[PDB]
Parts: structure tokens; C-alpha cells; sequence
């Protein structure tokens, strides 16, 4: 759902 | 493996043209194939394996998502049977996704950890681990979903050991390590409040040494710190 | 085929579901199988059969231009010879976009287009096979590059041929149809003159029958009207 | 290079 900030590419 | 018969710096060159072309299944493959010639990475190609599987699991993540989301709607009351479909359909995308954690956490075990002695590429590695073992804990719903989750825990616990005692607290790998396990403490482990203290703890830490750096090492450090503010921002 | 045992009720419902997760590659499995059933396709089919592999075939004509440019950069004067991996890529990529073309082409000519008698499905399936000679022409070199040539020409013109006798001047499928069949003329056929005189013409003609539709079917013909005079502008 | 405009998901 609200997805939270990870590192790296934001590919999903 | 399909790429045994290709020169290491082939592969590597090749995943740089798959990069640029956002072919990223191919570039995977290529870097898995360079993994495979049993020599240590560089932090180049470090990264450029990292950023090629996190495209591909990207991708499956979120059409797991959408799926999901359709069968969690199929399944309510007053919805309309619709039969096995949509079910198969996500177990399947489900299982080419666990596919794929487990191919990188198959690098990572066949050899890539054990020959990695220096912080920089030790801490990379077991941060991956955690990662890949965090988006097998997504999708996990059975009786191995705990043992997944304390496998998470238990790489980014010695990846964050080793970082807090070999590297200063704006190192980039060290800040992104932080930003990911306390994602994994909000929404896998279900310890909102360790999240947020860690990201708390890691962009003040970082503010403070923030002054020691570069003006091109200063950007890197305070990308990643936004990243970690962003998500305070959502958490409080 | 590896669809065969699924139903093909299933097979349109999982491609409508891979659509959703933008999921391609499996969509465009998934109506390869209900083709492969021998039934003919609905209008609502025909068109997720062609936003597949239009997607699948996209991603792949994006690479191969990243990669055809980078390789005439390294085959210019003062050029550092970098070895054989980026024709080989290219190569490989290549290979798999035709692949796709001739899996398209292979499902109109077994059997889509001998069955189809309506126009709508017959202009149809005959500019998808322009389309796909098409994309196969975009990268062909040798000695059968006129042939796949006037393959699409020939495929395009069939097309053209019955959707002026049979379909009104606002016919989306149409409009579609010289859309495509102008950039053919303008960038394959080397014919820029043909390719503006035919979308002159067909915008102009759609334009004086707009009076004839309803709300919706208006805003359906002047979507691809808008493509038309894009072009135009470009052009001239 | 510079793509025109073809019918359908511009996916290239
Ligand atoms: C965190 N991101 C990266 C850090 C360091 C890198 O290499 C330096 C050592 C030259 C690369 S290279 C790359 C890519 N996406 N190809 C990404 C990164
Ligand atoms: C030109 N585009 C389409 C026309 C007609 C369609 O079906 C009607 C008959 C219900 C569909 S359905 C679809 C999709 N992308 N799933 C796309 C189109
Ligand atoms: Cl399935
Ligand atoms: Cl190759
Ligand atoms: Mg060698
Ligand atoms: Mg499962
Ligand atoms: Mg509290
Ligand atoms: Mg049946
Ligand atoms: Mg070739
Ligand atoms: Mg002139």
C-alpha cells in the first residue's frame, strides 16, 4: 500500500 | 550457468549496456554471472548487482501488491466469486519473486559474505541479506513467516554492529543500512517505535558529522538522511 | 504450448489481471494461449492481444535504439575500440525482438487473419502484421530488408483498402491504421511526401464526419486525430 | 532517435 522510503532505486 | 562461457569483464561491461538500456532482467543475469566467476567485487559492480536485482524485485513487489490487493477485494463479503484465478495468478507471480530472493541470497551465502572482510563491502552485503530476506517476509503468510523475519533481523543486526564500529556515522552505506532496517522494524516487525527512534538517532548522528565533509561527499550523506526524514515525516 | 491446459476463460481473465500488475511479458503469454485455443477474438480480446505485445515489443525497440546508438558512437573516428560485447548485446537484444515479431506475425497468419470476415477484425489483424513487419524492418540490414519492407507495405495497404470501403472516415481502428501506415511512409518507405498527403487527407475527412457521432465516439476519433496532426507538426 | 506519434501505448 503507502510504501515507505527504502534505498536505492524506488522500482516498485 | 548461461554465463560461464563469458569473460568477467564482458559481463561486467554488458551489465553497464543493460543498465543504460533499463534492461534489467539481462543485467541480473549478468551480474549474477560475474558473481559466479568466484572473484571478490569491486564497489562498482557492488552496486551496479544491487541496483540490477532491486529493479527486477521491484517489479514483481509491485504487481505482488496489485494482486494482492484484488484478491484481499474478491474475498470480502458481498463480493462476487470469481474462481481460483486471481489466487493463481499472485501465487504465481509470489513464487517467481521468491525465486529471485532466493538466487541473491544464494550469491550472498556462495561466497560473497565469507570472503568479504572489509566494513564497506561486509556491511553491503549483509544489508542486502536483510533486504532480500524482508521482501521474502512480505509475502510470507506460514509457519517459516517468524524465521524469515528473525533471518532479516539477524543480518541487519551484524550489518549495523559493524557499521557503527568501522564507519563514521554519514558514511552512506552505514545511513542506508539504518533507513532499512527501521522500515523493517515499522512495517515487518511491528516495532513503530524502534523505527523511528533509530532514524531519529541516525539523521542527528549524521547532522553532526555532516561538517567534516567534502561538498560531493556532503550530497551523497544528505540524500540518504532526506530519505530518513521523509519517513519521520509519515511515522509522527 | 505451456497455456494448453488452462481454460481459456482463465486465460483472458489472468491477462486482464496481469494488465493491472503491468505485467507484460505474462499478459501477453497468457493471450498467446487463448489464441492458441483456435477461437476467434472478441473486439474487447483483439485488443488485449495487441496492447500486450505492443508493450512487450516497446520495451524492446527502446533498448535496441539505446544500444544501436551507443555502438555507432564506438564505430566513429577517434573512437576507442571497446571489443565486441556491444554488437553482441545489441545482437542479443535484437534477436529477441524479432522473436517476439515472428510470434506475433505467426499467430496472424495461424489462423487470425483467414478467419476473420468483419471489417473490424480483419483491418484489424492486417495492421498489426504491417505493424510487426514494421518493427522488424526498423532493424533490418541485409538482403531481405526490402522484402520485410514491402511486407508491411503489402500488409498495411490490404488493410487500408477495406477500411475505405467498409468503416466510416472516424472509425478509430482506421484513424489508427493511417496513423501508422504514414510513419511507415515517413521513416521506412523513405516517402515523407505520401506520409503527410496521407494524414492530411485522413485528418481532414475524419474532421467533416465528426458531425455523424455521439459524445463518446467523438472523443475516441479525435484522440487519434490528435496523434495525426502531432505528426503533421513534426513534419511540415 | 525522435519517435512519431503510432497507435496505442507509446511503450518504447
Ligand atoms: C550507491 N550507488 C553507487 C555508488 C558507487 C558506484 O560506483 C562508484 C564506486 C564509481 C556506483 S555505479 C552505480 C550504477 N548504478 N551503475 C551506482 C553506484
Ligand atoms: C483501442 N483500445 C480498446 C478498445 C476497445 C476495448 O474493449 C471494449 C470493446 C470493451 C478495449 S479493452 C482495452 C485494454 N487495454 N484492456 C483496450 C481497448
Ligand atoms: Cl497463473
Ligand atoms: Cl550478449
Ligand atoms: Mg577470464
Ligand atoms: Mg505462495
Ligand atoms: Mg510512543
Ligand atoms: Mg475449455
Ligand atoms: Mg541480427
Ligand atoms: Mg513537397
Amino acid at each position: 500500500k503507502l510504501m515507505f522510503k527504502t534505498e536505492g532505486p524506488d522500482s516498485d | 550457468g548461461a554465463m560461464g562461457s563469458m569473460e568477467r569483464a564482458s559481463l561486467i561491461q554488458k551489465a553497464k549496456l543493460a543498465e543504460q538500456a533499463e534492461r534489467y532482467e539481462d543485467m541480473a543475469a549478468f551480474m549474477k554471472g560475474a558473481v559466479e566467476k568466484g572473484e571478490e567485487l569491486s564497489c562498482e559492480e557492488r552496486n551496479l548487482l544491487s541496483v540490477a536485482y532491486k529493479n527486477v524485485v521491484g517489479g514483481q513487489r509491485a504487481a505482488w501488491r496489485v494482486l494482492s490487493s484484488i484478491e484481499q477485494k474478491s474475498n470480502e463479503e458481498g463480493s462476487e466469486e470469481k474462481g481460483p484465478e486471481v489466487r493463481e495468478y499472485r501465487e504465481k507471480v509470489e513464487t517467481e519473486l521468491q525465486g529471485v530472493c532466493d538466487t541473491v541470497l544464494g550469491l550472498l551465502d556462495s561466497h560473497l559474505i565469507k570472503e568479504a572482510g572489509d566494513a564497506e563491502s561486509r556491511v553491503f552485503y549483509l544489508k542486502m541479506k536483510g533486504d532480500y530476506y524482508r521482501y521474502l517476509a512480505e509475502v510470507a503468510t506460514g509457519d517459516d513467516k517468524k524465521r524469515i523475519i528473525d533471518s532479516a533481523r539477524s543480518a541487519y543486526q551484524e550489518a549495523m554492529d559493524i557499521s557503527k564500529k568501522e564507519m563514521p556515522p554519514t558514511n552512506p552505506i552505514r545511513l542506508g543500512l539504518a533507513l532499512n532496517f527501521s522500515v523493517f522494524h515499522y512495517e515487518i516487525a511491528n516495532s513503530p517505535e524502534e523505527a523511528i527512534s533509530l532514524a531519529k538517532t541516525t539523521f542527528d548522528e549524521a547532522m553532526a558529522d555532516l561538517h567534516t565533509l567534502s561538498e560531493d561527499s556532503y550530497k551523497d550523506s544528505t540524500l540518504i538522511m532526506q530519505l530518513l526524514r521523509d519517513n519521520l515525516t509519515l511515522w509522527t
